[PDB]
């Protein structure tokens, strides 16, 4: 069917930022406009938790309670590709972040593989 | 007359063929297809099981009872097929309710909802929702000459005897159907409002068929159950004949409104009758 990959996963010290991006491949018939995307990190041994996620077609953005005011999503409607930065980063943040999709009701939903992003200090 | 019998066997006969093709196409399609596998699809799984039982059993059972113009299989049989029936028909409309309640929490809670709920918990209202269904139900249908004293049913016709005191008959009907058509007409209302222009022109639009779907089907037999409770002579049986047959139909849309309204279900249909 797709696949989801991402990018930007690297080392980085206490206050800084990084900007981890989500590609979908070529998809038949569904439009990439058709799917909503959020990225989900997982920490080791610890629950597939969900930081945030947007609808391109609308624009809308979701955030979790945990990332919100520190993390930016959007998307290129164009490049079927969306960006998540994320700023002012913790050690807290140490997971996979891998990227999904869902149709409307969840059905054809989608995993990635997932990025590693490990934050020093 | 000699060619009608054959027309009505046909016209009722390829629609319950039609409606069992399509819902083991369902099923086959889930188990078939890892990728439509989601907890959502469980729900169309169940609903898929019950609407199969309803197109092979309930249908041809029925058509048999309406070409022949009597039920001759006999009492026994009768309580059984009529106690399944409203079971497994009970069963349905619960499940489409189950799946707006679904449907509603994956809308509200975008992220945590659908993490958080599990493939135990949709077992579990699955499970809920059939037992549910034959608790409401069967008990009712068959210990009701039991209780009365004397079957009411006559020798020739098979209908379910409690109907002719409207106090159960109400009280049933609307946790079968009226309840569970306010709770879904209101939550996916919830659903339409709170969620969303291409977007949103599409909620309404797959909300409204669905409800149209439910409606249309369950509302006549459900009413017509209403008005035959008050006055015995007051509704024949061609029309009797339509309303079953409308309530048996949506066992047949189901794989419209939930599985072919998506997109890669009808792709996945396509292989398995293009072989
Ligand atoms: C559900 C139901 C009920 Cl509750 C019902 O009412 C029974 C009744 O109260 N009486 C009393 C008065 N008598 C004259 C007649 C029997 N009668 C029918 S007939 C039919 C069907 O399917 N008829 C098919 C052959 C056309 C039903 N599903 C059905
Ligand atoms: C409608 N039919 C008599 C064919 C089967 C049944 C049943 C019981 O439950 C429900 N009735 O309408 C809504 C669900």
């Amino acid at each position: 069917q797709v696949q989801l990959q991402e990018s930007g996963g690297g080392l980085v010290q206490a206050g800084d930022s990084l900007r981890l991006s989500c590609a979908a491949s070529g998809f038949d018939f569904d439009n990439f406009d058709d799917y909503a995307i959020g990225w989900f990190r997982q920490a080791p041994g610890q629950e597939r938790e969900g930081v945030s996620c947007i609808d391109p077609s609308d624009g809308s953005t979701i955030y979790a309670d945990s990332a919100k005011g520190r993390f930016t999503i959007s998307s290129d409607n164009a490049e079927n590709t969306v960006y998540l930065q994320m700023n002012s980063l913790k050690p807290e943040d140490t997971a996979v972040y891998v990227c999904s999709a869902w149709t409307l009701f969840h059905s054809d939903e989608y995993w990635g593989q997932g990025t590693q992003v490990t934050v020093s200090s | 007359k000699t060619f009608e019998v054959v027309f009505i066997v046909l016209v009722a006969g390829s629609l319950s063929l039609v409606t069992i093709i399509g819902n083991i196409l369902v099923m086959v399609s889930i188990k078939v297809n890892r990728h439509l596998q989601t907890v959502n699809n469980y729900f169309l799984f169940s609903l898929a099981c019950a609407d199969l039982i309803i197109g092979v059993f309930s249908m041809n059972l029925y058509t048999l009872y309406t070409v022949i113009g009597y039920w001759p299989l006999g009492p026994v049989v009768c309580d059984l097929w009529l106690a399944l029936d409203y079971v497994v028909s009970n069963a349905s409309v619960m499940n489409l309710l189950i799946i707006s309640f679904d449907r509603y929490f994956c809308v509200t809670k975008p992220l945590t909802y659908p993490v958080k709920r599990t493939t135990k918990m949709a077992g579990m209202m699955i499970a809920a929702a059939w037992v549910l269904s034959f608790i409401l139900w069967a008990p009712a249908i068959l210990f009701w000459q039991f209780i009365v004293g004397v079957r009411t049913v006559e020798d020739g016709e098979c209908y379910i005897q409690f109907f002719s005191n409207a106090a159960v008959t109400f009280g049933t009907a609307i946790a079968a159907f009226y309840l569970p058509v306010i709770i879904m007409t209101v939550l996916y209302w919830h659903i339409s409002r709170a969620s969303k222009p291409s977007r949103e022109k599409k909620v309404t639009r797959t909300i409204l068929a669905i409800l149209l779907a439910f409606i249309i089907t369950w509302a006549p037999y459900n009413v017509m159950v209403l008005i035959n409770t008050f006055c015995a002579p007051c509704i024949p049986n061609t029309v009797w004949t339509i309303g079953y047959w409308l309530c048996y139909i949506n066992s047949t849309i189901n794989p419209a409104c939930y599985a072919l309204c998506n997109a890669t279900f009808k792709k996945t249909f396509k292989h398995l009758l293009m072989c």
